[PDB]
């Protein structure tokens, strides 16, 4: 048969629930990709294993097209797995999930083309490659080297599976439309709702007057509690500033200048924010437990 | 080494004799008994290792399968090296598209097929254009019918969007882009590429006059410098970043402009790098020096030399690039005044 | 043997899954109770 | 309401009405409160002993947004920012 899109996360998860990972639930606020999410970008600092695979769905008012051109949304789901350490199968359990999804690997040309990721919104590097399926980039693979300031220690792997094309490429259609969510409803005639009214909001009806004035009220609040050494709170309201800074430049209200201050003040913040996690996590004693060697 | 192992022990992993070919293959880890023969099981393992064998192989079928067609192979040295290295035991499988996407630019089609997936494209001996096929490269032992059809339908996609930019980028003449340039800036103290070009338009006259053009040529400069570096604002370049230069010719060309002008507007850039071709035509090497000059004068009047190492502008190009047209075109020059005069209509 | 939390899940999607029900993914904002959310009161 | 043994685990609803509108055809409504069904199931008396999975807890990795969120909701919010986003 044909593989619907409410089933491939049934097979991608009762898989990596076999290998060890623990599946948990997406985020909860407006994230523009798939790595600021708490789970990931917090949770890779410190000595502790962390084996964990989830979907999320991603917004990205940059990317609005009014919801015309198959290849670009203002929503897309995506698949993160991150494990840490690397238990050095770290490119054959990516294989062996690939045909347990469904597809086979002996008639179908997977190769790697290196590809080196690097955001300096938040400060993370690393080294790693594009998955090409016939032509397809389906998947990232990335190990890391850095996140925030501090040096990665172990260094982590990160599969980011972009779960929206593999199905658009493998059913065999050519819209995004007539990818097919389940047997007997389509994904073109539920998800278009929060789409199109999405792309308008973004696009020409986005009042800038609260923006401009929402993105410094959350900075300073994001600063007042960091201070009070409150983590989680802190690195939340980071989030919900940098979904203000996307929106405006969706509008297209920021010039050329102010470019760089808004880069710099964010970075500044997520730097002195990442350093807060490491000194509250020591003084717990590690509960999770320690890597040595 | 001969029959015993050497015992060492590098990252954690100690030397055996045990070695891995194709993944999933029936050969997923072989064990080689002695040294010597060594080069004869990976070749048994399908694995070409050779550096230099794999392009003999490689350029020996892709010639083979275009005359199936009754045509050729395009090999850049640079897209050649790369692909080389990409495949541990090649095997190139031609596909077809439709004919429809002939009506773009044929620095377009290329572009995409090279750029991006790196294709090969195919021309026909006769009627040297572009031809709807190509040929890709697998990597191992795969299904053919499978590969194609998957390829064909991502190669079939990128056109779609290429041919909706240019269709989009063609309603309007360029005159109209020319003012919608002020989003790309330049520098955080001297401005916008509009300013760049207002002070480009203004002294050229006397640029064109330091080199001894004759008179007579005077009108058309002034005319170019009008329309001069404005395809980067079209749609079709702000993506495709390596056509800056050439879809302002081919732009101009269609609007209906004389030949002694479009040559100019794409001679603007010329030398894009290194080893590429030098203006050849008087109007354009007055362009061309005259862009040279306002560079390197507005980022030296903010005090941004670079280092031996570091290029936040590349201003060693630029130089390189001005001495290289004035020296390869034998062109009498006075620099010291020349640059007083470009100085001038600085903001600063 | 007794059951986890994490399965507790997959079974009760699995299940709904097979009568005909739609399984979506959750709310995006906080959400102070379970029917509030668009996909149930509107 | 469904009782299992004396705990309340389910809500079961037949709707009448949302918002202003009369519902055509009425819709049927099951909630589940999966927190205390395994709390009651698996023998625990705390809720924190509740296991996530073979191998992890519940209590050891879903209070870092608890205790947090519940020192910011009783005496750290901020009330001059809610009082002016609300309206």
């Amino acid at each position: 048969s044909v593989l619907t899109f409410q089933q491939a996360i049934q097979r991608l998860q009762d898989y990596w629930a076999s290998v060890g990972c623990a599946v948990m639930q997406c985020s909860n606020t407006e994230v523009g990709a798939g790595t600021m999410n708490p789970l990931t970008f917090l949770r890779v600092l410190g000595p502790e294993p962390w084996n964990v695979a989830y979907v999320e769905p991603s917004i990205r008012p940059d990317d609005s097209r009014y919801g015309d051109n198959p290849n670009r949304l203002q929503r897309h789901t995506q698949f993160q797995v991150i494990l840490k350490p690397d238990p050095g199968n770290s490119q054959d359990l990516f294989l062996h999930s690939l045909s347990a999804l469904g597809i086979n690997v002996r008639e179908h040309d997977i190769r790697f083309v290196e590809d080196n990721w690097e955001s300096p919104v938040l400060g993370a590097w690393g080294l790693g490659w594009e998955v090409w399926m016939d032509g397809m980039e389906i998947t990232q693979f990335t190990y890391f080297q850095q996140s925030g300031s501090l040096p990665l220690l172990p260094v982590s792997v990160e599969i980011t599976y972009g779960l929206e094309r593999i199905l658009m490429s493998l059913q065999g259609v050519d819209h995004f439309k007539n990818i097919q969510y389940t047997k007997g409803i389509t994904y073109g005639e539920l998800f278009l709702e929060n789409e199109k009214e999405m792309s308008a909001y973004y696009l020409e009806h986005a009042n800038v007057d609260n923006i401009q004035k929402h993105f410094d009220d959350f900075e300073e609040e994001a600063r007042s509690l960091l201070s009070l050494w409150l983590p989680i709170p802190a690195y939340d309201h980071v989030l919900k500033a940098s979904h203000a800074f996307n929106i405006l430049d969706s509008r297209g209200f920021v010039g050329v200048t102010e470019r760089a201050r808004y880069f710099g003040r964010m970075r500044s913040l997520a730097r002195q924010c990442a350093q807060l996690w490491v000194k509250t996590r020591e003084n717990l004693g590690y509960p999770l437990g320690t890597y040595q060697e | 080494h001969g029959d015993l192992i050497v015992p060492f022990c590098f990252a954690g992993i100690s030397s055996g004799n045990q070695s891995c070919g194709l993944r999933n293959s029936s050969l997923a880890n072989f064990k080689v008994e002695a040294a010597e023969l060594y080069l004869h099981t990976l070749e048994k393992a399908g694995i070409l290792i050779d550096m230099q064998e794999r392009k003999q192989r490689i350029l020996h079928d892709s010639s083979i399968l275009a005359e199936g067609v009754g045509g050729d192979i395009i090999a850049p040295d640079s897209l050649v090296q790369e692909v080389i290295n990409l495949v541990e035991a090649p095997m190139p499988i031609i596909g077809r598209y439709d004919v429809s996407f002939l009506a773009l630019p044929k620095d377009v089609l290329i572009t995409v097929m090279q750029k991006h997936q790196k294709y090969f494209p195919v021309t026909s001996k006769t009627m040297g254009n572009l031809l709807p096929c190509f040929i890709t490269v697998a990597n191992g032992a795969i299904k053919e019918e499978v590969v194609r059809k998957g390829n064909e339908a991502v190669l079939r996609a990128r056109y779609e969007d290429a041919k909706f930019f240019y269709k989009m980028d063609t309603q309007k003449k360029l005159s109209e882009f020319r003012d919608q340039l002020s989003s790309i800036l330049f520098h955080e103290r001297l401005g916008t590429m509009l300013d760049k070009m207002k002070r480009v338009e203004n002294t050229v006259a006397e640029v064109a006059l330091l080199l001894g053009i004759n008179e007579k040529m005077i009108p058309a400069i002034k005319d170019a410098a009008a329309l001069a570096m404005s395809d980067l604002a079209t749609n079709i370049v702000t993506e495709f970043t390596s056509l800056a230069g050439i879809m302002a010719r081919h732009y101009a060309l269609r609007d209906g402009l004389s030949e002694q002008i479009a040559e100019a507007l794409f001679e603007i850039t010329l030398p894009r790098f290194s080893g590429d071709v030098f203006p050849k035509t008087d109007p354009g090497i007055v362009l061309a020096v005259t862009d040279r000059l306002d560079s390197l004068v507005g980022l030296f009047g903010a005090g941004c030399q670079p280092s031996s190492t570091n290029d936040p502008f590349g201003l060693r190009r630029i130089s390189y690039g001005l001495v290289q047209i004035l020296v390869e075109n034998k062109k009498n020059f006075d620099l010291t005044k020349a640059l007083t005069l470009v100085a001038e209509e600085q903001p600063i």
